[PDB]
RNA sequence: UGUGAAUUAAAAGUAAAAAUCCGAUAAUAAUGGAAUGAUAAAAGCUAUUUAAGGUAAGAUUAAUAAAUUUAAUCCCGAGAAUAGAAACUCUUGAAGAAGUAAAUUAUCUACCCGUCUUGAAACACGGACCAAGGAGUCUAACAUGGAUGCGAAUGA
RNA sequence: AUAAACAUACUUUGAAUCGGCCAAGUCUGGUAAGCAGGACUGGCGAUGCGGGAUGAACCGAACGUCGAGAUAAAGUGCCAAA
RNA sequence: AAAAUGAAGACAUUUUAACGAGUAAGGAAACGAAAUGGCGUAAGGACAACAAAAGUAGUAAAGAUUUAAAGUAAUUUAGAU
């Protein structure tokens, strides 16, 4: 009968020991990379981002049509809404056209984990049901070899080869209200203001939020 | 929940059981041993305010604590040179 | 205000790829600090964000927070009429400490906003270098003046009454 | 047992102007004025009937005693109930005499269906008796 | 306010190009239209016979019939709020080769090379190559690792203004 | 608020018999168990045309049903409308299912050794459909469709309502 | 002769104590609450077994070291198997509880309705008040569409 | 690359409407106008809510009936919550 | 909207998810999983104590004035005079 459940459970702790050996053996490996460095006299490049986060910011009302139809393909219908966004050349260029009514930056690891864990949903059927069991996730996204949450999150976060189609399943998150700026979210956080590009600090505001 | 949605939190959560448990009796013994190093830096200033008395004051008054073999001895140099550099190579890559 | 020190290099056709260009920029956070470098870049060399990389972008602290210094910052600034330089002197602690009294004070003697000023540089002058007739009274050795009308102090917002009782008087402190 | 019965507005809803015009009655209309300033939902002035203000599905039309309501005419009208006594209750028809509600009343304890008429028509027993 | 004429608001856009008067190349009317090509419709003014209306000027379409002296050409024009077809003939004077597709057919050049190899490698029992990669935006550029001795530093730091006159 | 492309509206599909009909009511009934439990294609096309409206049920004579199974001589023609009789054309030995059969159209497949049978039949026999042809009828061929559109176009005209003085 | 930014020697120091500043962060936790609920067993938690594991960091020692370097033996130990436990108090009410209604008071809140108009509370028009009457109806032709009967016929 | 199955393509029948007004890192006539007329977009009309004391258009944000919490524009001597 | 169930329960079925501003204007009746849901005035044809005396009514109709209850509302219900 349910023995299937204990294969299910072995299964899924085999992929977090696999998931979890990835991220730290990468991370390890930048740290070497900069100690060498250093000691050779070199220079070291950090790598680009690859994920990014973007909430809307400003509301439904007035937006030109080029806007509207831009905050749609990325499917930031509402304000404080959040969702995570490929970085190339193709999506950076449509974040700067924007800038006015997004926020945007790169996410750590425990930022993209505890989004999904409190905040994740995914669209099933067209309905949009949160997440509650990898049950779930696995008749979801069993084709695309995702079947834990744990799994779910280390696609995300390491952009992998099914990012499309694992980010297209999940809905966008749906944060609260905070502290969105100094002066006002009229200006560019490079001014003391809300919307453009935060790099790293987009964390810090996203715990507020979350 | 957590538990049902990842089932790797009960061996993360040992290991932060282990963690959390490990690093607060490094740190006890830690300031069991600064507690007597500062006890050995007190007796050498009452011992030498006695400049006041009465000047050139001794030079080795404060005396060891912690006995260690010449090998670490040795090593405890040369890791004082490393600093050294380090700090010079970092201050003149920002002197310009 | 904090410093930061930030490298980066151009990889294209027009620059060659073995000059690194540093910069010691004063900003609120690194995020502003990058935005001022990368200004910088494009305004003085045609080197454009999208055919450059960066290196490092460390904070810079203070090696003696301890020892008062007389700093000498250069800047240039934007008025209604023109474009002028001046050489301001100030005295604190750290060299982020005094950029903020800059930037501060020039947004009150001259109304000019903050996204009007340029800071050229910012050394260290001796003691008689200083020129400024209010600070050139307190670099001296012997400095000693009586703060009267002094207004008693109290801990905390704890003891804030608003209505207190009998007499309130000033203090020769 | 009985659950809690919550009305989201126990107020009435009156027709605008009512209260100034005897010729305007107070049952609802909805103002269709151009320059209406209920209509447009001033501040001070937004209380309309919405659909938003019905009451819990499960605990709709439900009499405070906790039970419903359902009309009879004579006595066989109580045989309709007596499976639901735990559900219905008695509600003699504003017509029915006072011989025949006596009928009505005195067979409905016996079917042990309660009557919320139960002291209706009465004779002049208060008095004197 | 203009007026309503066929060649209306063509100072500029009817005018030869600088030191490009008189007859056109040989090529022109050399080259081969096949049906299905993708062409470009260029109004040639110095051709006043047959002139294609100045809506038309630099829109791309296909050709679709081939006769004697005039190329069919198939192109979509925009209406109130619809998209209509606009069958023309045009003269070759008239049109040119696009340049559209000449990135795609670069593409299928090189899939079909690999194509051909495989069809030998599969029949010698030997792996058989990949097909190219698919085109990406500009992606984000790994960890690089520059070396210290072959590195210079120059100084950036805001300029001294100094007055232009 | 959200900034959607549009508002739900109800679906412009019907999912019920049209009308009071007892019997049809009940074929919907019997198609829309037959859909959800077997889950098969062919119950939910049945279902489907079920629910169709009189204009969108058009006429299959028995000249089509002739032409249609002539490759097909053990199968059943499975039609969601009336079977009219086609004068013209003798009627071959066939097995018929349609929702309702002219009385000139079942005399002329009796006759031939074919059976009428009704919707309750087949799904007796062949409940997921096994030998059955789906055959519905041509829906262009209504006398409405000619007056649509502008009758001044260039391309496709229409065919001018008659009236007052239409030479 | 005194102070002294900075630098240098020796002692101490394996370079995690505490306090403040400066950077860095915000979340795991503990203790008090608030809003809406639930009450019963647990993919609870606990105890006993073997043992996947503990990637700076569970401990110690060794070789050495500007190490998220390599070993050794100790500890804890997830899965799984075996045994574990929750049924409560006080106050008020047919001497009127909870709720509801009316009247008054207090804080907050509230421009004249209908209409033409880009725009009316308008110094734009009609309206003193109440009752009753009061305005898309019928006939004829055509078309579309939803239900109906019959079907190369239909109606008669 | 991104998004898209209550997607997409529509078909038929028909209502109302074509007096418009405003803003602007826009333009033409005019000395100028709360003047006259245009290009692109967003609004008011058809729209209440929080702020600008008051205001058709400005700023935030668009509304089923409610409870609690972070927020927006913008504020924090009293009116007035801080 | 999608799944599940379905001769009759009942609240116009059960579950999940999204949604809910609005002038001119549109959404006729019927349609079991119902192609919007309903309130009110009068008149016509039937139904209204199922065992052969079968809706209410001089043991007090309609109307009127009020008191309370049900419904988001249109309105309905009952008490007293």
């Amino acid at each position: 009968c349910k023995a299937r459940c204990q294969a299910f459970r072995k299964e899924v702790i085999l992929r977090t020991i696999k998931n979890h050996k990835d991220i730290e053996a990468a991370k390890k490996a930048v740290y070497t990379a900069k100690k060498n460095a250093e000691i050779n006299g070199d220079l070291y490049a950090e790598a680009d981002p690859k994920l990014i986060v973007a909430i809307r910011i400003r509301g439904i009302n007035g937006v030109s049509p080029k806007i509207k139809k831009i905050l749609k393909l990325l499917r930031l219908r509402q304000i404080n809404n959040a969702v995570f966004i490929k970085a190339n050349a193709s999506t950076i260029k449509m974040l700067r056209l924007v800038d006015p009514y997004v926020t945007y930056g790169y996410p750590t690891l425990e930022t993209v984990q505890k989004l999904i864990y409190k905040r994740g949903a995914l669209k099933i059927n067209g309905n949009r049901m949160p997440i509650t069991s990898n049950c779930m996730i696995k008749k979801a996204l069993g084709d695309k070899d995702v079947v834990c949450v744990d799994d779910l999150v280390h696609e995300i976060y390491t952009v992998g080869k099914h990012f499309k189609e694992v980010n297209n399943k999940l809905a966008p998150f749906k944060l609260n209200g905070a502290k969105i700026a100094e002066k006002n979210k009229k200006i560019h956080f490079i001014l003391g203001g809300g919307f453009g590009n935060r790099e790293l600090l987009i964390n810090k505001l996203l715990a507020n939020m979350i | 929940a957590m538990v049902k949605l990842n089932p790797y939190a009960k061996i993360a959560s040992h290991k932060l059981a282990q963690v959390a448990k490990a690093q607060a009796a490094h740190k006890a013994q830690y300031a069991a041993k600064m507690e007597k190093i500062l006890a050995a830096k007190k007796e050498a200033l009452n011992q030498s305010v006695a400049k006041r008395f009465g000047v050139k004051v001794e030079n080795n008054l404060l005396k060891a604590t912690v006995k260690r073999t010449a090998k670490q001895d040795a090593y405890m140099k040369k890791y004082d040179g490393i600093v050294k550099a380090n700090a010079k190579k970092y201050a003149e890559k920002i002197g310009f | 205000m904090k410093e930061y020190y930030i490298t980066a290099r151009c990889t294209d056709k027009a620059h060659n790829p073995n000059e690194i260009f540093r910069s010691r920029v004063f900003a609120p956070n690194y995020v502003v600090a990058k935005s001022k470098f990368w200004m910088m870049l494009k305004k003085q060399h045609k080197v454009k964000k999208i055919n450059a990389e960066l290196l490092q972008c460390q904070p810079i602290f203070e090696k003696n927070p301890t020892v008062v210094k007389n700093y000498q910052i250069f800047l240039r600034y934007v008025s209604a009429g023109g474009i002028h330089n001046i050489t301001k002197q100030y005295r604190d602690v750290t060299r982020v400490g005094a950029v903020r009294q800059m930037y501060n004070d020039l947004a009150s003697q001259y109304r000019t906003r903050q996204d009007k000023i340029q800071l050229i540089s910012i050394t260290t002058v001796g003691d008689k270098a200083v020129k400024n007739p209010v600070l050139h009274q307190f670099v001296g050795h012997h400095v000693k003046f009586p703060m009267v009308h002094c207004k008693p102090v109290i801990a905390s917002k704890r003891f804030n009454l608003p209505i207190k009782a009998g007499k309130l008087t000033t203090k020769l402190c | 047992i009985k659950p809690k019965i919550v009305k989201k507005y126990t107020g009435h809803f009156k027709r605008f102007d009512s209260n100034r015009f005897l010729r305007v009655k107070a049952s609802w209309r909805v103002p269709r004025g151009i320059d209406n300033r209920l209509r447009r939902k001033f501040k001070g002035t937004n209380l309309l009937p919405k659909i938003g203000y019905g009451s819990a599905k499960a605990t709709r039309n439900m009499l405070p005693c906790g039970l419903y309501k359902f009309p009879v005419r004579n006595t066989t009208d109580l045989e309709m109930i007596m499976m639901q006594n735990r559900k219905y209750a008695a509600e003699i028809s504003h017509a029915v005499s006072a011989k025949k509600r006596q009928e009505i009343i005195q067979r409905a304890k016996i079917l042990n269906i309660r009557v919320l008429n139960a002291d209706a028509r009465i004779k002049k027993q208060e008095v004197a008796q | 306010p203009l007026s309503n004429g066929r060649n209306r608001r063509t100072r500029k856009l009817f005018k030869r190009p600088f030191r490009g008067h008189g007859l056109s190349n040989t090529s022109t009317i050399l080259h081969t239209y096949k049906v299905g090509d993708y062409v470009t419709i260029l109004c040639n003014s110095s051709i006043q016979h047959g002139l294609p209306y100045k809506a038309f000027h630099g829109k791309t379409g296909r050709v679709w019939n081939v006769n004697p002296h005039a190329i069919g050409v198939m192109v979509n024009k925009k209406v109130n709020n619809r998209i209509v077809v606009k069958r023309l003939h045009i003269s070759p004077e008239h049109i040119k080769p696009s340049g559209c597709q000449k990135d795609f057919l670069e593409r299928k050049a090189a899939v079909a090379a690999i194509r051909k190899q495989n069809i030998q490698l599969k029949k010698e029992g030997k792996p058989l190559l990949p097909l190219p990669a698919k085109r990406l935006p500009k992606q984000p550029r790994p960890a690089e690792l520059i070396k210290g001795a072959d590195i210079k530093f120059t100084t950036v730091a805001p300029l001294k203004f100094e007055e232009l006159y | 608020a959200i900034d959607l492309d549009r508002h739900h509206v109800r679906k412009h599909v019907s999912k019920t018999a049209r009308g009071n009909n007892a019997y049809m009511k009940l074929l919907v009934r019997l198609y829309g168990f037959l859909a959800r439990r077997t889950q098969s294609k062919f119950a939910k096309t049945i279902l489907h045309r079920l629910c169709l409206s009189r204009v969108n049920r058009p006429i299959v004579s028995t000249s089509k049903l002739a032409c249609l199974m002539k490759k097909h001589p053990e199968e059943t023609a499975v039609c969601v409308n009336t079977v009219t009789y086609d004068s013209r054309y003798p009627v071959p030995k066939m097995n018929v299912c349609a929702l309702k059969f002219t009385k000139t159209a079942e005399a002329a497949i009796t006759k031939a050794g074919g059976k009428c049978l009704r919707f309750d039949e087949l799904a007796l026999k062949a409940p997921t459909g096994r030998k059955t042809v789906l055959i519905r009828g041509k829906r262009n061929v209504r006398e409405a469709l000619k007056h649509f559109g502008k009758v001044c176009a260039k391309k496709n005209p229409a065919k001018q309502y008659k009236g007052k003085q239409t030479k």
